[PDB]
Order: structure tokens, then sequence, then C-alpha cells
């Protein structure tokens, strides 16, 4: 969404779409790992069910 | 009846137990009423003092 | 355990207690509106649900996770107060927000109506995650805005996680941009 | 627009109070259990027949 918005502001493809790439990168690993170790205590399950 | 031989219970019915149930909830009743108010209040006025 | 270690996640990028526990307060209200819609509709307390609770802790905070990033972002750069810096934080991500909220909610609409036994576990799984995102959204909206413009401020491991993580992004704007140039075999791939 | 609660603070944090007031009463009211009624419901007619 951000790099149509980049482009439709009149930036080229490939200047839009790496540059919504290079911006959103702490957002999106950040929102990934918090799901990623919030699910971490459910595959380490040693007990019971 | 708490002095009558254990094993003997009680039970309120009829008007008793609506009567008992009517000021089981007044102090609940009462504070709800006075949060929802302030809750309001702080919502129309933009401020946690008026 | 979840709560715990996304705290601990959310801590170690954002590298500021409130910065994170802006986000962090949202999921306990998220929650607490999933346990009242779950009276009204009649849900009960399971492993199901609170299974569904577990997988949702991650995802009922990306929205309040993305707004304290963007505010973050423009103090950072352009040196705006906390007001202005939420203000165009706002402008930019609205949408973004709206969009990831509503997709992510309406993908598990479809399980709730599958039939059998295993429509019945879908059934928790989905009204727990999207009434739990969509609470998360409302909060993100309304009240996240409000606690960036007031409690923040202006303005070790975490100066070697910042220069790390600029470095890294470095190499991927680089690796990316090598990337662009070989969309076939990239499609190939793909497929 | 989310610009209406940057200002107003407190018109957001009486919302988040009614909803986590709301949850905490509801949480008492609400039914504990292992599994939802997820086996198919069963009804036995016995006849004996000398
Ligand atoms: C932020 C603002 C606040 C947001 C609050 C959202 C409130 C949504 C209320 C939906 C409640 C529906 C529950 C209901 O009565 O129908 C169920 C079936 O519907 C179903 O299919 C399962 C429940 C569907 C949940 C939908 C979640 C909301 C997302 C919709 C927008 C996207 C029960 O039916 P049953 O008798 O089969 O009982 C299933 C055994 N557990
Ligand atoms: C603007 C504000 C409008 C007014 C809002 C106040 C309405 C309060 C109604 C809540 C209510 O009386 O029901 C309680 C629970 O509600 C619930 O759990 C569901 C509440 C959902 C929102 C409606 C049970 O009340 P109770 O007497 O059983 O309290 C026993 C505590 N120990």
């Amino acid at each position: 969404e951000f790099a149509k918005m980049l482009k439709e502001e009149g930036m080229s493809l490939i200047e839009a779409t790496v540059a919504a790439a290079k911006l959103r990168l702490r957002p999106i690993l950040m929102t990934s790992l918090a799901f990623t170790c919030g699910v971490i205590p459910l595959v380490i399950a040693t007990g019971a069910s | 009846i708490a002095k009558l031989p254990k094993g003997i219970g009680y039970e309120w019915t009829g008007i008793s137990l609506q009567e008992k149930q009517s000021e089981s909830q007044m102090a609940f009743l009462l504070g709800l009423s006075m949060l929802v108010v302030f809750l309001v209040l702080a919502a129309l006025y933009e401020s946690w003092a008026i | 355990e979840a709560m715990v270690l996304v705290f601990i996640v959310m801590y170690l990028f954002l590298h500021n207690v409130r910065y994170t526990l802006i986000p962090a307060i949202v999921a306990p209200i998220a929650l607490l509106g999933t346990f009242t819609v779950m009276l009204l509709a009649g849900f009960s307390i399971n492993v199901l649900t609170m299974f569904g609770m577990v997988l949702a802790i991650g995802i009922i905070v990306d929205d309040a996770i993305v707004v304290v990033e963007n505010v973050e972002r423009i103090m950072a750069t352009e040196g705006l107060s906390p007001k202005d810096a939420t203000s165009k934080a706002m402008k930019e991500i609205t949408s973004p927000i709206i969009g990831i909220t509503l997709v992510l909610a309406a993908v598990f609409l479809p399980m709730a109506f599958a039939s059998g036994s295993v429509g019945v576990i879908y059934k928790q799984f989905t009204l727990t995650m999207s009434v739990s995102i969509l609470f998360s959204a409302l909060l993100a909206l309304i009240l996240t805005p409000a606690l960036c413009a007031t409690i923040l401020k202006p303005i070790g491991f975490f100066a070697w996680f910042d220069r790390s993580f600029d470095k890294v992004t470095k190499k991927y704007e680089l690796m990316l941009l090598k990337i662009i140039k070989h969309t076939v075999p990239m499609m190939v791939i793909f497929l | 627009m989310s610009q209406f609660f940057i200002r107003r603070p407190v018109f957001a944090w009486v919302i988040a109070i009614f909803i986590i007031i709301f949850g905490l009463l509801s949480i008492p009211k609400l039914p504990i259990a292992r599994f939802p009624s997820v086996a198919p419901p069963q009804v036995n007619i016995s006849a004996t027949y000398p």
C-alpha cells in the first residue's frame, strides 16, 4: 500500500517499491517477531496437554 | 435460629427473600451509578477535576 | 508467558519502557472486551477460547506497534514535538491500519460457518481472534494517539542493536535492489 | 478522524475505563470448562418389552 501511494505521488516503480520496503522493515520485523515469540511457549510445552 | 440444634437450617422465601436481595445490591448499585456519572462528566467536560 | 515474551521483544526493539507500555496495555483491554462479548454471545472459558487468546496476544498489538513505530520515526527524523509527530504519523498510517484490521478479521470469518465438530472448534478461535483484533483496532485508533501525544516526552545492548539494525537495513536495501533486476528467476522460484 | 482523540485524552481514557470495568464484571459470570459442546448431541430412547 505504501509503495502504491509513493508511486502515485510521482516516483518510479523501482524507487517507490524499494523505498516502501526500506521504510517498512522495522514495523514488519517487529510485528512478525512479536507473534513468533508469543507462540514459543506453545512449541516448547513439556507437561500435561 | 442460630441457637437451634446443629443440622437445622433456615431459608427465606416470598417477600423476605426479595427484601434480602434488594438490600444486598444497594451499595453496588449506588457505586455503579456514581461511577457512570463521573465517567460521563469526564467525557463531556474534558477534565478529571470537574 | 506469551504476554511476557511479547513485552520483552517490544522492549528489546523500542528500548524504552513508555514506548513499550503504550502498545502493551492495549492487549488486556482488548481481551476484556472479548470477555464481555463472550458473555453477551454465550461463550465460556475453555482450552480452545484460551488458545485463541494466546494466539491473539501477538496480533492484537500490531496496530499499536505500527503507530508507535511511525511516531518514533517521525520524532527522530523531523524532530517534531510529540503532538505534531503523532498527528503526522496518524495521517500516514490510518489507511494501512484499517486495511490490516479488516483483512485479519475477515480471514477468520469463514471457519466459523464450517459444519461438524470441526466448525465448533473453529468458532472459538474465530470469535476470540476477530473480536480481539477489532477491539485492538479501536483502542489503537482512539487511545494510542492520545497516549503518544501526552505521555511521551520530547527527545549498551540498545546502541549495538540500533547500529546493527541500520546496517542490516542498508544491506536489505542493497539486496532488494539487486533482486529487482532478476524478476523472472524470482518468479520461477516462487512457482 | 483520529485527530479528535489526540486533543481529548480524557474521552479515550473513559472509553478504556468503560471497557475494562465491563470486562472485569463479565469475567466472573462466565462458565469455565475444558471443551465446548463439540460432540454430536445424543438422545436415547429405552423401551422394555417383556
